[PDB]
């Protein structure tokens, strides 16, 4: 898994919103820097900014 | 926060 190092505010329908310490999986991440998360937290899914999340360990 | 990269 990822963790968030920042919250992240949506900015289109697609993206996924998410808090600093929020855990996520990496659903898919071959269509550039932004990557199709889940979160383990919320359980919604969506695009996110790949530089602001980190693996978890 | 870092620079949001392009889309």
């Amino acid at each position: 898994t990822f963790v968030a190092l920042y919250d992240y505010v949506s900015r289109t329908e697609t993206d996924l919103s998410f808090k600093k310490g929020e855990r996520l999986q990496i659903v898919n991440n071959t269509e550039g820097d932004w990557w199709l998360a889940h979160s383990l937290t919320t359980g919604r899914t969506g695009y996110i900014p790949s530089n602001y999340v980190a693996p978890s360990d | 926060a870092p620079p949001l990269p392009p889309r």
